[PDB]
């Protein structure tokens, strides 16, 4: 029910006093990577620039403190992704569809695993 | 003429089920080979004295 979206959100996060951040479960995903990043004892016109768990990622320029905090993620253009708006499809299950992923076999979100279960609609 | 050849089909295509709307696919091919008839010979000979056949 929480899908993709461009749009920003605000999350709470830990600061090293270097260039890596960390925070709770699902406070990063893999699509955040450009985006901005705005909190206190971080320097002006930050970005993450890679993501490496749930629970952390790595910014442009080294945190001038450690502490924790709430903090500001930018919204981006959909250059970097083709979706402008929102879709049901989270980053990870997005990814099922490759000939790779079908080789693996993995379960797309919406196959039918069992005879008895009725197909459903998501919603926001 | 001494031998003929018949072809004749010898296996045959097979069909399959994919891992939900979007696996790949799978492949097939059919075959023929041949087998024969030939051909052998009976004969007899008969002699009689000449004087029987007067």
């Amino acid at each position: 029910a929480t899908g993709r979206t461009t749009e920003g959100r605000t999350v709470t996060v830990t600061t090293a006093s270097n260039t890596t951040i960390t925070g709770a479960a699902g406070t990063f995903v893999a699509s955040d990577v450009g985006r901005t990043i705005t909190r206190a004892g971080i320097p002006a016109g930050t970005t993450i620039t890679a993501v490496a768990s749930g629970t952390s990622a790595t910014i442009s320029a080294a945190a001038t403190t450690s502490a924790t905090s709430a903090a500001t993620l930018g919204s981006l253009n959909g250059q970097s992704q083709g979706l402008v708006g929102w879709s049901p499809e989270t980053d990870t299950e997005a990814g099922a569809y490759s000939v790779a992923a079908t080789n693996a076999g993995t379960v797309t979100p919406d196959r039918l695993t069992n005879a008895f279960t009725p197909v459903s609609q998501r919603g926001r | 003429r001494n031998q003929v050849r018949f072809p004749v089909l010898s296996a045959l295509p097979v069909a399959y089920w994919v891992n939900g709307d979007t696996g790949l696919k799978q492949t097939t091919e059919i075959n023929w080979t041949n087998k024969y008839l030939n051909i052998e010979e009976i004969a007899t000979i008969v002699p009689v004295p000449d004087n029987v056949l007067a």
